[PDB]
């Protein structure tokens, strides 16, 4: 199988809270090279913030969570780790996981998805979702995702069938504190009637998952 | 502790374009020193991915219109022939030591035909009205260059500070953008107006468009 690294653990967490993120490894051996965790706080650059030489268990630190922050890595399980610590508004940020290709490779050559760290006091809570129905050749359609924390949503079309023309636009941040956004897809008008569109939200910091059907 | 220092900051270019980004190191390092800086692109939402490593080596997989070079405290990433899959934002990085560290980035936006946005207004729905709040939403699909300014008129009151706009990443396939603007207003103030209009201004308009609706059709 081919090399891949997975990360999981992310979601909200309260300031001074802990929190344990996890990447798994696949298609090599952690054994033959460094680990690392990489951040990205929103909208800002890539911050490198822990290595870890999985063998013999060497690590070391961005200064920036030097002391919080604890790298760690389990061979048998090819997996590495992330224990944070005392954690501030400042460590919101995507983590990936990645590594150095090897003996002689530097460089950062696969890195996971990235799992979304949210720090703050504000609690957990799931979207409402509304239809954006259509009327009068082309149509347009959507859902409304509507007040709902912390981030993020996935939102797709007729259970992954329809992606073509689909725009699922950033959420913006309400006055109140929680998260909105729309997902629009332009359709042909003769469809109507004839297919049904759905859009599969789902918000798993709620466990959160909620079909709706979109009509006039 | 060497720090990249990357440049330009944003750049906008079109499809075709020969396009050179730059990254400079605080470390003096000398002119027979080369080979210890790796380039990144990252697409909004995504890991980034490796493009170049030790300067000038193209990663396996990535096409042939990357090319970078460098020596001394000097590198530059070039794009031959810029393609509309090329929008995001690019990163080098020092390996010749660490900690590892990156440049600030680089974006990298698609330049192309203007297109005037498709408008598209949507009513509050009625499973929505019984919360006790309303939202009516304007679309404006597909079109470029970014700039455009939506305004919403109630019953002709001009609306303001009640709205709230998001617009989409540049698309990877047409490098056009994509808007939406949400009015949010009480039941009580929803009901007692009538007609909804959203007036959106592009420089692909020679006129401004108007998508409206009375409540209750």
């Amino acid at each position: 199988s081919e090399v891949q690294l997975v990360e999981s653990g992310g979601g909200l967490v309260q300031p001074g809270g802990s929190l344990r993120l996890s990447c798994a490894a696949s298609g090599f051996n952690i054994k033959d090279t460094y680990i690392h965790w990489v951040r990205q706080a929103p909208g800002k650059g890539l911050e490198w913030v822990a290595r870890i030489y999985p063998t013999n268990g060497y690590t070391r630190y961005a200064d920036s969570v030097k002391g919080r922050f604890t790298i760690s890595a389990d061979t048998s399980k090819n997996t590495a780790y992330l224990q944070m610590n005392s954690l501030r508004a400042e460590d919101t940020a995507v983590y990936y996981c990645s590594r150095w290709g090897g003996d002689g490779f530097y460089a950062m050559d696969y890195w996971g998805q990235g799992t979304l760290v949210t720090v703050s006091s504000a609690s957990t809570k799931g979207p409402s979702v509304f239809p954006l129905a259509p009327s009068s050749g082309t149509a347009a359609l959507g859902c409304l995702v509507k007040d709902y924390f912390p981030e993020p949503v996935t939102v797709s079309w007729n259970s992954g069938a329809l992606t073509s023309g689909v725009h699922t636009f950033p959420a913006v941040l309400q006055s109140s504190g929680l998260y909105s956004l729309s997902s629009v897809v332009t359709v042909p008008s003769s469809s109507l009637g004839t297919q049904t569109y759905i859009c599969n939200v789902n918000h798993k910091p709620s466990n959160t998952k909620v079909d709706k059907k979109v009509e006039p | 502790d060497i720090q990249m220092t990357q440049s330009p900051s944003s750049l906008s270019a079109s499809v075709g374009d020969r396009v050179t980004i730059t990254c400079r190191a605080s470390q003096d390092i000398p002119r027979s020193i080369s080979g210890y800086v790796a380039w990144y692109q990252q697409k909004p939402g995504k890991a980034p991915k490796l493009l170049i490593y030790w300067g000038s080596y193209l990663y396996s997989g990535v096409p042939s219109r990357f090319s970078g070079s460098g020596s001394g405290t000097d590198f530059t990433l070039t794009i031959s022939s810029l393609q509309p899959e090329d929008f995001a934002t690019y990163y080098c990085q020092q390996h010749y030591t660490t900690p590892p560290t990156f440049g600030q980035g680089t974006k990298v936006e698609i330049k192309r035909t203007v297109a005037a946005p498709s408008v598209f207004i949507f009513p509050p729905s009625d499973e929505q009205l019984k919360s006790g709040t309303a939202s009516v939403v304007c679309l404006l699909n597909n079109f470029y260059p970014r700039e455009a300014k939506v305004q919403w008129k109630v019953d002709n009151a001009l609306q303001s500070g009640n709205s709230q706009e998001s617009v989409t990443e540049q698309d990877s396939k047409d490098s056009t953008y994509s808007l939406s603007s949400t009015l949010t207003l009480s039941k009580a103030d929803y009901e007692k107006h009538k007609v909804y209009a959203c007036e959106v201004t592009h420089q692909g308009l020679s006129s401004p468009v108007t998508k409206s609706f009375n409540r209750g059709e």
